[PDB]
């Protein structure tokens, strides 16, 4: 058991319609993908920020490692 | 319905229920516009009831 003894709820009415009433994805474009567009951009400088400051490091450190395996002339500069 | 004639009824109605119509318009039972049914819900809550 569960539903009933959940909580104490007044003066509230809901209305809704039988799914065969009414569109299963209405207004793609006129509501619809207008709030995606919202949503990613409300998150994009709290998520995309900390990934593309690990992206550096990444290209950093990846690349610095490989100028450590190249050669410096300025060790055979002397024979 | 009751104990009465269809015929003293039926002259009753003619004495006071005159007003005799001109136009067709005034014979014509209108039509009403049709009512549509929908499958929904509406739910009223008032956990106090």
């Amino acid at each position: 058991i569960h539903f009933g003894n959940l909580a104490r709820v007044r003066h509230i009415i809901t209305y809704s319609l039988s799914p065969f009433e009414q569109r299963a994805i209405p207004n793609i474009f006129s509501d619809a993908l207008p709030n995606v567009w919202r949503r990613f951009s409300s998150q994009v400088f709290k998520v995309a920020p900390p990934f593309l400051g690990a992206y550096l490091l990444y290209s950093w450190g990846t690349q610095e490692f490989e100028r450590l395996k190249r050669k410096n002339p300025a060790d055979y500069e002397n024979d | 319905a009751g104990g009465i004639s269809h015929k003293e009824l039926v002259d009753a109605a003619r004495q006071h229920f005159s007003g005799v119509s001109f136009t067709y318009k005034e014979d014509a039972v209108p039509i009403l516009p049709r009512c549509r049914f929908t499958g929904s819900e509406i739910r009223a809550r008032d956990d106090a009831l």
